[PDB]
Protein backbone atom coordinates (compact mmCIF):
# COMPACT_ATOMS: atom_id res chain seq x y z
CA UNK A 1 0.00 0.00 0.00
CA UNK A 2 0.97 3.59 -0.78
CA UNK A 3 1.09 6.93 0.97
CA UNK A 4 -2.44 8.30 0.95
CA UNK A 5 -4.42 11.01 2.69
CA UNK A 6 -7.74 10.27 4.39
CA UNK B 1 -4.60 -12.34 23.14
CA UNK B 2 -7.59 -10.17 22.15
CA UNK B 3 -9.05 -9.86 25.64
CA UNK B 4 -9.04 -6.06 26.28
CA UNK B 5 -7.61 -6.01 29.80
CA UNK B 6 -7.11 -2.74 31.72
CA UNK B 7 -3.38 -2.35 32.41
CA UNK B 8 -3.34 1.28 33.60
CA UNK B 9 -4.68 1.98 37.07
CA UNK B 10 -6.27 5.18 35.71
CA UNK B 11 -6.55 6.79 32.30
CA UNK B 12 -4.29 9.75 33.08
CA UNK B 13 -0.70 10.83 32.52
CA UNK B 14 0.04 9.80 36.10
CA UNK B 15 -1.45 6.39 35.36
CA UNK B 16 0.78 6.00 32.30
CA UNK B 17 3.84 7.10 34.30
CA UNK B 18 3.35 4.50 37.05
CA UNK B 19 2.80 1.94 34.29
CA UNK B 20 6.03 3.01 32.61
CA UNK B 21 7.96 2.39 35.83
CA UNK B 22 6.38 -1.00 36.54
CA UNK B 23 7.82 -4.27 35.24
CA UNK B 24 5.09 -5.02 32.68
CA UNK B 25 6.31 -2.14 30.48
CA UNK B 26 9.67 -2.79 28.84
CA UNK B 27 9.14 -2.00 25.11
CA UNK B 28 7.84 1.42 23.97
CA UNK B 29 6.98 2.46 20.41
CA UNK B 30 6.61 6.14 19.57
CA UNK B 31 4.45 7.22 16.61
CA UNK B 32 5.22 10.84 15.77
CA UNK B 33 4.39 13.40 13.12
CA UNK B 34 4.79 17.04 12.23
CA UNK B 35 3.36 18.35 15.51
CA UNK B 36 6.61 17.41 17.30
CA UNK B 37 8.75 19.53 14.94
CA UNK B 38 6.61 22.69 14.82
CA UNK B 39 8.37 24.13 17.87
CA UNK B 40 11.59 23.56 15.93
CA UNK B 41 10.32 25.98 13.29
CA UNK B 42 9.03 23.48 10.74
CA UNK B 43 5.34 24.15 10.17
CA UNK B 44 2.40 21.73 10.19
CA UNK B 45 0.43 20.49 7.24
CA UNK B 46 -3.16 20.69 8.47
CA UNK B 47 -3.02 22.97 11.52
CA UNK B 48 -5.20 25.96 10.55
CA UNK B 49 -3.16 29.19 10.20
CA UNK B 50 0.33 27.76 10.74
CA UNK B 51 0.00 24.65 8.58
CA UNK B 52 1.17 24.55 5.00
CA UNK B 53 -2.29 23.80 3.62
CA UNK B 54 -3.29 27.36 4.47
CA UNK B 55 -0.08 28.89 3.09
CA UNK B 56 0.56 27.89 -0.53
CA UNK B 57 -1.61 29.93 -2.94
CA UNK B 58 1.62 31.45 -4.38
CA UNK B 59 2.51 28.13 -6.08
CA UNK B 60 0.58 28.18 -9.39
CA UNK B 61 -1.12 25.16 -7.96
CA UNK B 62 -4.30 23.32 -9.04
CA UNK B 63 -4.69 21.47 -5.71
CA UNK B 64 -2.94 22.40 -2.42
CA UNK B 65 -2.08 18.71 -2.00
CA UNK B 66 -0.46 18.33 -5.44
CA UNK B 67 2.87 19.83 -4.30
CA UNK B 68 3.43 16.58 -2.33
CA UNK B 69 2.02 14.09 -4.85
CA UNK B 70 4.54 12.10 -6.86
CA UNK B 71 2.50 12.47 -10.08
CA UNK B 72 2.57 16.28 -9.97
CA UNK B 73 6.21 16.22 -8.84
CA UNK B 74 7.21 14.15 -11.88
CA UNK B 75 5.56 16.67 -14.24
CA UNK B 76 6.63 19.87 -12.39
CA UNK B 77 9.36 19.43 -9.76
CA UNK B 78 10.07 23.18 -9.43
CA UNK B 79 7.27 24.20 -6.95
CA UNK B 80 8.35 21.54 -4.43
CA UNK B 81 11.98 22.64 -4.58
CA UNK B 82 10.83 26.25 -4.36
CA UNK B 83 8.74 25.31 -1.32
CA UNK B 84 11.72 23.42 0.09
CA UNK B 85 13.81 26.61 0.04
CA UNK B 86 11.18 28.58 1.94
CA UNK B 87 10.96 25.95 4.68
CA UNK B 88 14.62 24.89 4.94
CA UNK B 89 15.53 25.80 8.54
CA UNK B 90 18.57 27.94 9.21
CA UNK B 91 19.61 25.60 12.03
CA UNK B 92 18.55 22.05 12.90
CA UNK B 93 17.61 21.91 16.60
CA UNK B 94 15.46 18.98 17.82
CA UNK B 95 12.80 19.73 20.41
CA UNK B 96 12.23 18.69 24.02
CA UNK B 97 9.86 16.01 22.71
CA UNK B 98 12.61 14.73 20.38
CA UNK B 99 14.96 14.61 23.38
CA UNK B 100 12.36 12.76 25.44
CA UNK B 101 12.59 9.98 22.86
CA UNK B 102 16.39 9.98 23.14
CA UNK B 103 15.86 9.52 26.89
CA UNK B 104 13.64 6.55 26.10
CA UNK B 105 16.48 5.11 24.02
CA UNK B 106 19.04 5.90 26.73
CA UNK B 107 16.95 4.05 29.34
CA UNK B 108 16.36 0.99 27.16
CA UNK B 109 12.61 1.60 26.88
CA UNK B 110 12.60 2.54 23.17
CA UNK B 111 11.79 -0.38 20.89
CA UNK B 112 11.17 1.83 17.90
CA UNK B 113 10.20 5.33 16.85
CA UNK B 114 8.00 5.52 13.76
CA UNK B 115 8.17 9.02 12.34
CA UNK B 116 6.21 10.65 9.55
CA UNK B 117 8.68 13.55 9.55
CA UNK B 118 11.43 14.04 7.00
CA UNK B 119 13.36 16.79 8.81
CA UNK B 120 16.08 14.48 10.26
CA UNK B 121 15.49 15.85 13.75
CA UNK B 122 15.17 12.34 15.24
CA UNK B 123 18.71 11.48 14.12
CA UNK B 124 20.14 14.79 15.35
CA UNK B 125 18.63 14.02 18.77
CA UNK B 126 20.59 10.77 18.77
CA UNK B 127 18.15 8.10 17.55
CA UNK B 128 20.04 5.67 15.38
CA UNK B 129 18.93 3.71 12.33
CA UNK B 130 18.26 0.73 14.62
CA UNK B 131 15.84 2.91 16.65
CA UNK B 132 14.08 4.61 13.75
CA UNK B 133 11.58 3.96 11.03
CA UNK B 134 11.48 7.00 8.76
CA UNK B 135 8.12 5.92 7.39
CA UNK B 136 7.96 8.72 4.82
CA UNK B 137 11.67 8.83 4.02
CA UNK B 138 13.96 11.74 4.75
CA UNK B 139 15.75 14.78 3.40
CA UNK B 140 19.03 13.40 4.76
CA UNK B 141 19.87 11.60 1.51
CA UNK B 142 18.84 12.05 -2.12
CA UNK B 143 18.99 9.89 -5.23
CA UNK B 144 19.06 10.28 -8.95
CA UNK B 145 15.61 9.15 -10.10
CA UNK B 146 17.03 7.27 -13.12
CA UNK B 147 16.63 3.54 -12.54
CA UNK B 148 19.95 3.10 -14.42
CA UNK B 149 22.24 4.90 -11.96
CA UNK B 150 20.45 5.97 -8.71
CA UNK B 151 23.54 7.86 -7.51
CA UNK B 152 23.23 9.07 -3.92
CA UNK B 153 23.81 12.69 -2.87
CA UNK B 154 24.12 14.08 0.67
CA UNK B 155 21.97 16.80 2.21
CA UNK B 156 24.90 19.19 1.81
CA UNK B 157 24.67 18.75 -1.95
CA UNK B 158 20.87 18.95 -2.04
CA UNK B 159 20.81 22.05 0.19
CA UNK B 160 23.06 24.05 -2.14
CA UNK B 161 20.88 22.97 -5.07
CA UNK B 162 17.77 24.28 -3.30
CA UNK B 163 19.40 27.47 -2.01
CA UNK B 164 21.02 28.22 -5.37
CA UNK B 165 17.50 27.79 -6.80
CA UNK B 166 18.84 25.39 -9.45
CA UNK B 167 16.79 22.22 -10.01
CA UNK B 168 18.89 19.28 -8.72
CA UNK B 169 20.19 17.18 -11.57
CA UNK B 170 22.52 14.21 -11.39
CA UNK B 171 26.20 14.81 -12.10
CA UNK B 172 26.61 11.36 -13.69
CA UNK B 173 23.51 11.23 -15.94
CA UNK B 174 21.78 14.66 -15.66
CA UNK B 175 18.45 13.17 -14.51
CA UNK B 176 16.50 14.64 -11.60
CA UNK B 177 17.82 14.20 -8.07
CA UNK B 178 14.95 13.75 -5.60
CA UNK B 179 15.29 13.85 -1.79
CA UNK B 180 14.65 10.46 -0.22
CA UNK B 181 11.15 11.33 0.96
CA UNK B 182 7.99 9.35 0.29
CA UNK B 183 5.65 11.54 -1.79
CA UNK B 184 1.91 11.02 -1.64
CA UNK B 185 1.26 8.29 -4.18
CA UNK B 186 4.58 6.48 -3.56
CA UNK B 187 5.20 3.21 -1.71
CA UNK B 188 6.43 3.40 1.88
CA UNK B 189 9.88 1.92 2.54
CA UNK B 190 10.14 -1.86 2.85
CA UNK B 191 11.60 -1.57 6.35
CA UNK B 192 8.35 0.05 7.52
CA UNK B 193 6.55 -3.26 7.02
CA UNK B 194 9.28 -5.62 8.23
CA UNK B 195 9.50 -3.56 11.41
CA UNK B 196 5.73 -3.36 11.75
CA UNK B 197 5.21 -7.12 11.50
CA UNK B 198 7.65 -7.69 14.36
CA UNK B 199 7.57 -4.60 16.63
CA UNK B 200 3.85 -4.70 17.37
CA UNK B 201 4.03 -8.33 18.55
CA UNK B 202 5.34 -7.30 21.96
CA UNK B 203 5.08 -3.53 22.40
CA UNK B 204 4.01 -2.68 25.96
CA UNK B 205 3.06 1.00 25.38
CA UNK B 206 2.34 3.25 22.39
CA UNK B 207 3.32 6.93 22.64
CA UNK B 208 1.55 8.89 19.87
CA UNK B 209 2.82 12.46 19.60
CA UNK B 210 2.17 15.35 17.25
CA UNK B 211 0.24 13.54 14.51
CA UNK B 212 -3.34 13.91 13.30
CA UNK B 213 -3.36 10.20 12.38
CA UNK B 214 -4.79 11.04 8.96
CA UNK B 215 -2.09 9.67 6.64
CA UNK B 216 -2.22 6.01 5.68
CA UNK B 217 -0.88 3.45 6.06
CA UNK B 218 0.93 5.24 8.89
CA UNK B 219 -2.20 5.89 10.95
CA UNK B 220 -3.08 2.19 10.84
CA UNK B 221 -0.14 1.44 13.16
CA UNK B 222 -2.17 2.21 16.29
CA UNK B 223 -4.33 -0.86 15.64
CA UNK B 224 -1.40 -3.23 15.21
CA UNK B 225 -0.68 -3.18 18.93
CA UNK B 226 -2.39 -5.89 21.00
CA UNK B 227 -5.69 -4.84 22.52
CA UNK B 228 -4.28 -4.51 26.04
CA UNK B 229 -1.38 -2.20 25.06
CA UNK B 230 -1.89 1.20 26.73
CA UNK B 231 -1.84 4.05 24.22
CA UNK B 232 -1.00 7.68 25.12
CA UNK B 233 -1.65 10.59 22.76
CA UNK B 234 0.26 13.85 23.33
CA UNK B 235 -1.16 16.33 20.89
CA UNK B 236 -2.76 19.72 20.48
CA UNK B 237 -6.11 18.03 19.81
CA UNK B 238 -7.58 14.56 20.11
CA UNK B 239 -6.99 12.33 17.08
CA UNK B 240 -7.33 8.78 15.85
CA UNK B 241 -10.89 8.17 17.04
CA UNK B 242 -13.11 6.19 14.73
CA UNK B 243 -15.45 8.24 12.56
CA UNK B 244 -19.11 7.81 13.59
CA UNK B 245 -19.96 6.66 10.06
CA UNK B 246 -16.73 4.83 9.16
CA UNK B 247 -10.72 -2.55 13.71
CA UNK B 248 -11.17 1.07 14.76
CA UNK B 249 -8.90 3.27 16.78
CA UNK B 250 -8.56 5.58 19.74
CA UNK B 251 -11.17 5.46 22.52
CA UNK B 252 -10.55 8.15 25.14
CA UNK B 253 -14.06 8.95 26.25
CA UNK B 254 -16.68 6.30 25.57
CA UNK B 255 -18.12 4.15 28.36
CA UNK B 256 -15.93 1.23 27.23
CA UNK B 257 -12.72 3.32 27.23
CA UNK B 258 -10.07 1.27 28.94
CA UNK B 259 -6.55 2.10 27.75
CA UNK B 260 -6.36 5.26 25.61
CA UNK B 261 -5.19 8.53 27.15
CA UNK B 262 -5.25 12.00 25.61
CA UNK B 263 -2.94 14.68 27.04
CA UNK B 264 -3.85 17.83 25.14
CA UNK B 265 -1.27 20.56 24.72
CA UNK B 266 2.21 21.13 23.35
CA UNK B 267 4.24 17.99 22.73
CA UNK B 268 7.17 19.68 24.48
CA UNK B 269 5.00 20.42 27.52
CA UNK B 270 3.42 16.99 27.60
CA UNK B 271 6.82 15.31 27.46
CA UNK B 272 8.09 17.71 30.09
CA UNK B 273 5.15 16.78 32.31
CA UNK B 274 5.55 13.04 31.72
CA UNK B 275 9.28 13.28 32.49
CA UNK B 276 8.50 15.03 35.79
CA UNK B 277 6.33 12.12 36.92
CA UNK B 278 9.15 9.74 35.96
CA UNK B 279 11.86 11.66 37.81
CA UNK B 280 13.55 12.53 34.51
CA UNK B 281 12.80 16.27 34.49
CA UNK B 282 16.30 17.40 35.46
CA UNK B 283 17.76 14.64 33.30
CA UNK B 284 15.68 16.00 30.40
CA UNK B 285 16.58 19.63 31.14
CA UNK B 286 20.35 19.03 31.15
CA UNK B 287 20.19 16.98 27.93
CA UNK B 288 18.19 19.56 25.96
CA UNK B 289 20.25 22.46 27.34
CA UNK B 290 23.54 20.70 26.57
CA UNK B 291 22.57 19.66 23.05
CA UNK B 292 21.04 23.00 22.17
CA UNK B 293 24.21 24.61 23.48
CA UNK B 294 26.37 22.30 21.39
CA UNK B 295 24.24 23.00 18.31
CA UNK B 296 24.05 26.73 19.05
CA UNK B 297 27.85 26.80 19.01
CA UNK B 298 28.27 25.34 15.48
N1 LIG C 1 8.47 17.94 10.13
C1 LIG C 1 8.06 17.26 8.91
O1 LIG C 1 8.80 16.49 8.39
C2 LIG C 1 6.69 17.52 8.27
C3 LIG C 1 6.08 18.76 8.32
C4 LIG C 1 4.85 18.93 7.74
C5 LIG C 1 4.22 17.86 7.08
N2 LIG C 1 4.83 16.64 7.04
C6 LIG C 1 4.20 15.48 6.37
O2 LIG C 1 2.63 15.74 6.02
C7 LIG C 1 1.89 14.83 6.65
C8 LIG C 1 1.13 15.46 7.87
O3 LIG C 1 0.89 14.44 8.78
P1 LIG C 1 0.97 14.79 10.40
O4 LIG C 1 -0.16 14.07 11.16
O5 LIG C 1 2.30 14.40 10.99
O6 LIG C 1 0.88 16.42 10.46
P2 LIG C 1 -0.58 17.17 10.46
O7 LIG C 1 -0.40 18.55 9.93
O8 LIG C 1 -1.56 16.36 9.64
O9 LIG C 1 -1.03 17.20 12.06
C9 LIG C 1 -0.01 17.41 13.07
C10 LIG C 1 -0.66 17.09 14.48
O10 LIG C 1 0.06 17.52 15.47
C11 LIG C 1 -0.76 18.73 16.19
N3 LIG C 1 0.27 19.66 16.57
C12 LIG C 1 0.89 20.55 15.80
N4 LIG C 1 1.81 21.17 16.54
C13 LIG C 1 1.76 20.64 17.76
C14 LIG C 1 2.47 20.91 18.90
N5 LIG C 1 3.54 21.89 19.09
N6 LIG C 1 2.23 20.22 19.99
C15 LIG C 1 1.26 19.27 20.01
N7 LIG C 1 0.55 19.01 18.90
C16 LIG C 1 0.82 19.70 17.78
C17 LIG C 1 -1.60 19.15 15.29
O11 LIG C 1 -2.83 19.74 15.93
C18 LIG C 1 -2.00 17.85 14.57
O12 LIG C 1 -2.85 17.10 15.32
C19 LIG C 1 2.85 13.77 7.18
O13 LIG C 1 2.82 12.65 6.42
C20 LIG C 1 4.28 14.39 7.08
O14 LIG C 1 5.11 13.35 6.37
C21 LIG C 1 6.06 16.47 7.62
C1 LIG D 1 4.96 12.78 3.39
S1 LIG D 1 3.56 13.42 3.85
C2 LIG D 1 6.12 13.68 2.98
C3 LIG D 1 5.64 15.12 2.93
C4 LIG D 1 6.82 16.04 2.59
C5 LIG D 1 6.85 17.17 3.61
C6 LIG D 1 7.48 18.39 2.96
C7 LIG D 1 8.51 18.95 3.93
C8 LIG D 1 9.14 20.22 3.36
C9 LIG D 1 10.66 20.08 3.43
C10 LIG D 1 11.18 20.53 4.80
C11 LIG D 1 12.67 20.84 4.70
C12 LIG D 1 13.40 20.30 5.93
C13 LIG D 1 14.74 19.72 5.50
ZN1 LIG E 1 22.04 9.77 -12.30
Amino acid sequence: PRKQLA
Amino acid sequence: GSQKERLLDELTLEGVARYMQSQRCRRVICLVGAGISTSAGIPDFRSPSTGLYDNLEKYHLPYPEAIFEISYFKKHPEPFFALAKELYPGQFKPTICHYFMRLLKDKGLLLRCYTQNIDTLERIAGLEQEDLVEAHGTFYTSHCVSASCRHEYPLSWMKEKIFSEVTPKCEDCQSLVKPDIVFFGESLPARFFSCMQSDFLKVDLLLVMGTSLQVQPFASLISKAPLSTPRLLINKEKAGQSDPFLGGGMDFDSKKAYRDVAWLGECDQGCLALAELLGWKKELEDLVRREHASIDAQ
